Order: structure tokens, then C-alpha cells, then sequence
């Protein structure tokens, strides 16, 4: 038995962006996904319908430009045997720095912490624990990049085990990296 | 090279 994961953010429709990919919803099939986690910056109530039509339970963090400023700043999902911490990340200064988001791993106390804000996917383990940023969904342009590919992630947990799979459109075609990681 | 992967969602080739 496994729980899937759909982890994805910073879309940025309607301004930045107009939709997701046309491959990337091709895959998205209803009913597949479990959960979703999204690190925020939809930044509308559409992309948000989107999403609760692909999953029973849809968790969304507050990112610097959603127009629902309802949104929670951060989360913790408990998914299997894994605690998962959810912030947008704009928080942290200098963005996506390492030592921040340990102190943060530690003070949520999670197995695996997502973030975004920097347009740009990381999948990796460090000192026990396991960082994901997705990525942005779209392709998003940001101030920083020169280059955004859209990209998103989904985990596979498996008892104490989870398998990350990053899709990117490169060219306009899907390709995919996998990454296990396992709970010390 | 020809390098692919299964995944949940499909088949896809591998990014790198």
C-alpha cells in the first residue's frame, strides 16, 4: 500500500502565467493522487479549484502573491510514517538558504520539509532529512533566473520509505529524475 | 542515452 504526493507551487495565474502545461495536466488524472501539498503563489481561487478536483486532501501554504490571504504561512502534514513541513519560502533570506531551512526542518520537527519561492527544483537528503523545493509548475519568470523550467514533483511513501519523482518540460517534452530516501 | 524511468504517472526518459 502507498500514498501519492503531489507537490507543486508558485503557478502565478493569472499574471505571470495562463495554465499548466498541457502535458503536465495530461498526466494530473483524477483520482491517481491522494494528497497534494502546494507551497502557494496560485495565486487565485481557480488554480485552487484545479487542484481540489485532482485530490480528496489539498493542503496550500501562503506564498507573496496569493490574493487569499487566508492561506496558513506555514504547515505540518503527517503522510504514513512521515511528518512533512510546508512553507512558500519567500521567508528566508538569502532565498533557499541551507542553514535556515535545517533550523526550520528542526523547529517544525519533520521528516521532509518543502519550500519554493525560487522557481528552481531541489530533491535532496542532508543530515538525515530530506529538502524538496518542486520547482514552479508553470515555468514562472522571477527576478533572479534567466531560465525557469516547469517542473513539479510527486512522492511515493511506502512504509518508511519515499520515492521522489521530479517532472520537468524540457522542450516540450515530460523527462523525469527519481530519488529515494529512507528514514534513518 | 536511451535511459527511461516508470514512474506513478507514466514512463517517461530521464532528465540529465
Amino acid at each position: 500500500d502507498r500514498m501519492l504526493v503531489l507537490v507543486l507551487g508558485d503557478l502565478h495565474i493569472p499574471h505571470r502565467c495562463n495554465s499548466l502545461p498541457a502535458k503536465f495536466k495530461k498526466l494530473l488524472v483524477p483520482g491517481k493522487i491522494q494528497h497534494i501539498l502546494c507551497t502557494g503563489n496560485l495565486c487565485t481561487k481557480e488554480s485552487y479549484d484545479y487542484l481540489k478536483t485532482l485530490a480528496g486532501d489539498v493542503h496550500i501554504v501562503r506564498g507573496d502573491f496569493d490574493e487569499n490571504l487566508n492561506y496558513p504561512e506555514q504547515k505540518v502534514v503527517t503522510v504514513g510514517q512521515f511528518k512533512i513541513g510546508l512553507i512558500h519560502g519567500h521567508q528566508v533570506i538569502p532565498w533557499g538558504d541551507m542553514a535556515s531551512l535545517a533550523l526550520l526542518q528542526r523547529q517544525f520537527d519533520v521528516d521532509i520539509l518543502i519550500s519554493g519561492h525560487t522557481h528552481k527544483f531541489e530533491a535532496f537528503e542532508h543530515e538525515n532529512k530530506f529538502y524538496i523545493n518542486p520547482g514552479s509548475a508553470t515555468g514562472a519568470y522571477n527576478a533572479l533566473e534567466t531560465n525557469i523550467i516547469p517542473s513539479f514533483v510527486l512522492m511515493d511513501i511506502q512504509a518508511s520509505t519515499v520515492v521522489t519523482y521530479v517532472y520537468q518540460l524540457i522542450g516540450d517534452d515530460v523527462k523525469v529524475e527519481r530519488i529515494e530516501y529512507k528514514k534513518p | 542515452x536511451t535511459t527511461i524511468y516508470w514512474t506513478p504517472l507514466g514512463t517517461f526518459p530521464r532528465i540529465r
